[PDB]
């Protein structure tokens, strides 16, 4: 009849953060020391944290120590895990696990466990963005569409700078991919057109990404 | 429970006016209440609290009065700082209770949006996916609203946009919206068209393309 529920959990990119919780049915938490528990895709399980009665000791695996905390709230009943920082090999199922039950020693085996969080650490912190035109037709409009990118942000320049006159880059959007899209935009005397180059510099220094895109009509 | 209604919505000044914002409770709050001032992605500051006690640092053009239901904070002598949102906020023993927030801008000549429509590019199309971009340039004041039209069919929930703070050098906004179909279903539809309204427009501009010349 007792349980547990981790929440929480998904899709991570290595440096990112991400915090778990655990509630459970059935048994009060305050009277055991709480513990986290991963499996990692090879099959292993690997011990990750520990909490212990009134949060007296808190102690953590050492390849997360620093990284990652964990809490317990006596009252309503959680475990709380904050993964910070996080690295490809931290990609795993986790489960809390309640040490002791009813039967209850100064050292007990992890008598009950959650079924289960999956989460996933993709190994790319960053990802430069694809550049497209945003090609013109008194006076004309034109730009460059700067497209999937993270993290933020990234910097639109005009032919190199020369140009800074009727120029708008906008904030940037969150797409529901999870990437970053911005458009930068500039009016220009339309007459310019057949004469005149327009270069966006679009400059990306997370990914180290540097894109200079020609807009013509 | 406790509502706190702020006025105006939106407040247009120019720099060295003295200007009030108000906020009205539903019920006598005697003065537990608030002003913070918020710039655009940045945390709210304090200003002022107990209806009317600055914080210390919090310039003295800053001042609150009020008591019960009404409460005013005034500035006097706006300077180009002080062009922000504010909030009111009343705070109680357990909760607390915002007003909607004032956005206090430049003020400035109303401006219709210039309105450009982008095809997405060939390149990107070979992707997969089609971006159509439809920029509102250089408008004031700051509402407005896009429609996407395909075909003549009103599209819905399928477009993003964003907008600019006001210019440095002219006080306007700029919006830029964008409507993203896959490839396939961009390929199905012939007329791509941008509809804008605003204030300053007497009826809605539309400007469109046809797919591929
Ligand atoms: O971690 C030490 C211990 O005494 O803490 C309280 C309960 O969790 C017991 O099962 C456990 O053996």
């Amino acid at each position: 009849e007792v349980q547990l529920v981790e929440s929480g959990g998904g899709l991570v990119k290595a440096g990112g953060s991400l915090i778990l919780s655990c509630g459970v049915s059935n048994f009060r938490i305050s009277a055991h020391t709480m513990n986290w528990v991963r499996r990692v895709p090879g099959g292993g399980l690997e011990w990750v944290a520990s909490i212990s009665t009134s949060s007296t000791y808190r102690d953590y695996a050492d390849a997360v120590k620093g990284r990652f905390t964990v809490s317990r709230d006596d009252l309503e009943d959680f475990v709380y895990l904050q993964m910070h920082k996080m690295r490809v090999e931290d990609t795993a199922i986790y489960y809390c696990a309640r040490k002791g039950s009813d039967r209850l020693s100064d050292n007990d085996p992890f008598d009950a466990w959650g079924p289960g969080t999956v989460v996933t650490v993709s190994p790319a912190s960053t990802k430069g963005p694809s550049v497209f035109p945003l090609a013109p037709s008194g006076t004309a409009a034109l730009g460059c569409l700067v497209k999937d990118y993270f993290p933020e942000p990234v910097t639109v320049s005009w032919n190199s700078g020369a140009l800074t006159s009727g120029v708008h880059t906008f904030p940037a959007v969150l797409q529901s991919s999870g990437l970053y899209s911005l458009s930068s935009v500039v009016t220009v005397p339309s007459s310019s057109l057949g004469t005149q180059t327009y270069i966006c510099n679009v400059n990306h220094k997370p990914s180290n990404t540097k894109v200079d895109k020609k807009v013509e009509p | 429970a406790v509502v706190m209604t702020q006025s105006p919505s939106t407040l247009s000044a120019s720099v060295g006016d003295t200007i009030t914002i108000t906020c009205r409770a539903s019920q006598s709050i005697e003065t537990w209440l608030a002003w913070y001032q918020q710039k655009p992605g940045k945390a709210p500051k304090l200003l002022i609290y107990k209806a009317s006690t600055l914080k210390t640092g919090v310039p003295s053009r800053f001042s609150g009065s009020g008591s019960g239901t009404e409460f005013t904070l005034t500035i006097s002598g706006l300077q180009f700082d002080d062009f922000a949102t504010y909030h009111c906020q009343h705070y109680a023993g357990y909760s607390a209770t915002f007003g909607q927030g004032t956005r206090v801008e430049i003020k400035r000549t109303v401006a219709a949006p210039s309105v450009f429509i982008f095809p997405p590019s060939d390149e990107q199309l070979k992707s997969g996916t089609a971006s159509v971009v439809c920029l509102l340039n250089n408008f004031y004041p700051r509402e407005a609203k896009v429609q996407w039209k395909v075909d003549n069919a009103l599209q819905s929930g399928n477009s993003q946009e964003s907008v600019t703070e006001q210019d440095s050098k002219d006080s306007t906004y700029s919006l830029s919206s964008t409507l993203t179909l896959s490839k396939a279903d961009y390929e199905k539809h012939k007329v791509y068209a941008c509809e804008v309204t605003h204030q300053g427009l007497s009826s809605p501009v539309t400007k469109s393309f046809n797919r591929g010349e």
